[PDB]
RNA sequence: UGCCUGGCGGCCGUAGCGCGGUGGUCCCACCUGACCCCAUGCCGAACUCAGAAGUGAAACGCCGUAGCGCCGAUGGUAGUGUGGGGUCUCCCCAUGCGAGAGUAGGGAACUGCCAGGCAU
RNA sequence: GGUUCUCCCCGAAAGCUAUUUAGGUAGCGCCUCGUGAAUUCAUCUCCGGGGGUAGAGCACUGUUUCGGCAAGGGGGUCACUUACCAACCCGAUGCAAACUGCGAAUACCGGAGAAUGUUAUCACGGGAGACACACGGCGGGUGCUAACGUCCGUCGUGAAGAGGGAAACAACCCAGACCGCCAGCUAAGGUCCCAAAGUCAUGGUUAAGUGGGAAACGAUGUGGGAAGGCCCAGAC
RNA sequence: CCUCCUAAAGAGUAACGGAGGAGCACGAAGGUUGGCUAAUCCUGGUCGGACAUCAGGAGGUUAGUGCAAUGGCAUAAGCCA
RNA sequence: GCUCAACGGAUAAAAGGUACUCCGGGGAUAACAGGCUGAUACCGCCCAAGAGUUCAUAUCGACGGCGGUGUUUGGCACCUC
């Protein structure tokens, strides 16, 4: 039947890019699935939000046999 | 470094905002304004963005 | 899945969690004929201490290399060698095998000998 | 025996290649072997009338780059989308 | 009359028809009818041209149609204001960029293929050229 | 020090698949037995325990091999930021950036810790 | 609808959100005044990032044509067979906003550094206006790649901007007017006369007043270029 | 209110633009420990057929996810105790 | 304990008629005419299967193609409420 509907934009995406200094707890990426996976010092929330578990620099990296994206936190 | 002279050659009217920001970065005020600046790559980057409207004398 | 691949799959989750926690792990390997034990540093690329039934010094005082008694011997051996190098706190990695029989005998022996897990 | 005259390219890229075509000339490449690939320019009319003959794509051709002679074979041809013109030729060392 | 048998979606955004064609070579027959222009070919134009060239070769040889009208075209009727939803699909077009080989033929002498293509070209909204098969 | 094997990693197809060959003293595997520890929505297949009569058949490791995967230039082409222009649905020029596909070619992995067998 | 003396400084908006709201109002955005605070902010350079867009491609999701091979459906059997149709698979060829085994240019986030910029930045407090936008460029949706149409994004100008050019002509091009000058140089655009400046120089093209409106298509119009067929064994 | 595209590769972005869905369910369909791995096609097999259950091979997640879409998911987030 | 779903919810509580009409406003917004546009319309051409005993173009002309006008049916809401 008729169209006309759409939902509110969920403001997902990368909140802190590579090199950015973050304090423990800071959301690095809001995503729907695990487009990025949690690496060293990075936690994964119930809505697959990746967050900092320790103060430091955001590091993006491709690891493993499945060539997956990982967000980690390097000490600064 | 060495000193160079830059002169605005065309009007800033109608130019992209970023280009107006660049002319402010060079301290160029009006058409024909010649200015003495240090020949560094940062000054040479600014000159390059607004190349169409400045003349350089080395 | 074939026996080996099926076992590695069974072992992957715990090993990744141990990697994440940065824990020193006591890795056990089992075979019909032999039982092995290695204490691997959190990096996972270097062995601190090891003991097995392929070792002439251990197999000599044992009836059969692939039984619960041999497993208890390998267990006592790693813990003793680990404690001589100052390694006290570890995390047991059953490596896809059930925590039972031979694997259990090795872990109960290491616990007895003084290893903390 | 097809004999193609060529000069070495003093420039490379979009700007420079388009300037050749406007000047009734076209870029081409010579590659293969231990030797480094040679970026060359060809006269459009001359090569165009040559490639009209089926033998051009089968036979071993000789490219004359500043005196020197190079035995090659036509590897690939980039033609104009709708005009009877040549855009670029790949020559492989024979 | 050519048309997709089924489609994921009924209607499609207008879009643009920029760039040069893909499929610029006689890949199946001996001769071709290449587009020199840019435009849309309707399913009716494609059929009209196909019929003309077929009659020309007296249904000898083989014909290939390298284009497919997979683009749905909508239209608002008379006495209808703007808005109130996208119009209804009326016809199907194939976007044509310069270089597209539209039709291919073989099994006929060059002179005949040239005439057949001259006759079909007159039914098309865009400028064409006769093309022959090439060795690479 | 060399060769071989097992474990745990690095790396994540130049590393994989296929095809051919090859290895059992040791290791590994199949294997033997099963009342029992333990197990099967049934089954000792798997999990598991007690072993050593047999075999490298399978698997696994190694060696070879470009059928496939994979890596991949150079050159040209497509696009595009800025400035300019035309016949302005689309293009062109100056300048900077510059693919994707294809082509030549590469390619039958490389590497660390520990342990065991053998040899000098 | 109207709102009355003067000069000076700064200087918007026609957006978002909510609204019995839609030509009203409120918070935020943007303006102004004040207080305070860091090299706070901008440009550029070098360094650290994530893209899935343009383009491309066709393994995936669909769609599409040709060839090869073919389970299966339709008609004769009284299981066998056929000038039919034919998914999958292989080779070849395209198409995609809601396809991606690829993938830019830009843009954006972060770090450091200089120069420049009347703090341009942030916070708090006083005072607002404004929430009808318009055209032009680029990227799109809608419509007919119709509209001086309509709806987003982004930049420019008008709005709130005079001067020169585009005959005239908010929104295009050049350029931002504190005041005086019967000085000079330039921009866009121009230089035969109206009308300031070349009846300038040099080399070509056109003969249509083309220039100074318009397409498919048509034609021994004329200039340049590369090739070819026939021909003194006599071509046209 | 939710999902995708329009949306111009950060976020956001309009129209009576293009397509769909929600106004619930579940004491297990939640927690944990231990285990397990689909779709589809080919071959063989009582009744049994194009398709039920059984066996082997190819395949490799195209399946599955209480439900729309998109992003995820094998260390499974899928399936069992 | 509200499908206060008009979902930031005016009340616990509410449908219509006016050609008998009235006021404040708007060309912010329709009807006439102008304007922009030209899908539609009207006029012309390009191609030529075929009709025309024979022969495409005497006269016509299918499948399709390109324009001109501002001129019908419309679109828009720029001018005048
Ligand atoms: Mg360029
Ligand atoms: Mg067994
Ligand atoms: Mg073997
Ligand atoms: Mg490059
Ligand atoms: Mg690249
Ligand atoms: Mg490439
Ligand atoms: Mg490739
Ligand atoms: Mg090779
Ligand atoms: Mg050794
Ligand atoms: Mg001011
Ligand atoms: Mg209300
Ligand atoms: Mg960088
Ligand atoms: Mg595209
Ligand atoms: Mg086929
Ligand atoms: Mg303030
Ligand atoms: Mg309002
Ligand atoms: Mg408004
Ligand atoms: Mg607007
Ligand atoms: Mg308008
Ligand atoms: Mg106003
Ligand atoms: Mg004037
Ligand atoms: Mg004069
Ligand atoms: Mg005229
Ligand atoms: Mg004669
Ligand atoms: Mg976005
Ligand atoms: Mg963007
Ligand atoms: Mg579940
Ligand atoms: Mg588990
Ligand atoms: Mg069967
Ligand atoms: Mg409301
Ligand atoms: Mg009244
Ligand atoms: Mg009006
Ligand atoms: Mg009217
Ligand atoms: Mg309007
Ligand atoms: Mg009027």
């Amino acid at each position: 039947t008729r169209n006309g509907r759409d939902s509110e934009a969920k403001r997902l995406g990368v909140k802190r890019f590579g090199g950015e200094s973050v304090l423990a707890g800071s959301i690095i990426v809001r995503q729907r699935g695990t487009k990025f996976h949690a690496g060293a010092n990075v936690g994964c929330g119930r809505d697959h939000t990746l967050f900092a578990k320790a103060d430091g620099k955001v590091k993006f990296e491709v690891k493993g046999p499945k060539n997956r994206k990982f967000i980690s936190i390097e000490a600064e | 470094a060495k000193t160079i002279k830059i002169t605005q050659t065309r009007s800033a009217i109608g130019r992209l905002p970023k280009h107006k920001a660049t002319l402010l970065g060079l301290g160029l005020r009006r058409i024909g304004h010649t200015v003495e600046r240090e020949d560094t790559p940062a000054i040479r980057g600014m000159i390059n963005a607004v190349s169409f409207m400045v003349k350089v004398e080395e | 899945m074939d026996k080996k691949s099926a076992r590695i799959r069974r072992a992957t989750r715990a090993r990744r969690k141990l990697q994440e926690l940065g824990a020193t792990r006591l890795v056990v390997h089992r075979t019909p004929r032999h039982i092995y034990a290695q204490v691997i540093a959190p990096n996972g690329s270097e062995v601190l201490v090891a003991a097995s039934t392929v070792e002439k010094a251990i197999a000599e005082q044992l009836k059969y290399t692939g039984n619960k008694d041999a497993a208890a011997a390998v267990g006592k051996a790693v813990a003793e060698r680990a404690l001589e190098k100052g390694i006290k706190d570890v995390s047991f990695d059953r490596s896809g095998f059930q925590y039972h029989g031979r694997v259990q005998a090795l872990a109960d022996a290491a616990r007895e000998a003084g290893l903390q897990f | 025996m097809f004999t193609i005259n060529a000069e070495v390219r003093k420039e490379q890229g979009k700007g420079a290649s388009r300037r050749l075509r406007a000047a009734n000339k076209f870029p081409a490449i010579i590659y293969g072997g231990k030797e480094a690939p040679l970026a060359i320019e060809l006269d459009h009319d001359k090569v165009m009338n040559m490639q009209a003959k089926a033998e051009f794509y089968s036979e071993v051709l000789t490219i004359v780059v500043d005196g020197k002679e190079i035995k090659v074979k036509a590897q690939d041809v980039q033609r104009h989308p709708y005009k009877p013109k040549l855009q670029h030729i790949d020559f492989v060392r024979a | 009359m050519l048309q997709p048998k089924r489609t994921k979606f009924r209607k499609m955004h207008k879009g643009r028809n920029r760039g040069l064609a893909q499929g610029t070579d006689v890949s199946f027959g001996s001769f071709g009818l290449k587009a020199v222009g840019r435009g849309r070919l309707t399913a009716r134009q494609i059929e009209a041209a196909r019929r003309a060239m077929t009659r020309a070769v007296k249904r000898q040889g083989k014909i290939w149609i390298r284009v497919f009208p997979d683009k749905p075209i909508t239209e608002k009727p008379l006495a209808v204001r703007m808005g109130k939803g996208k119009g209804n699909v009326e016809y199907w077009v194939a976007l044509i960029q310069p270089g597209k080989v539209l039709y291919e033929m073989d099994g006929v002498p060059e002179e005949l293929a040239r005439e057949a293509f001259k006759l079909a070209a007159a039914k098309l909204p865009i400028k064409t050229t006769f093309v022959t098969k090439t060795v690479m």
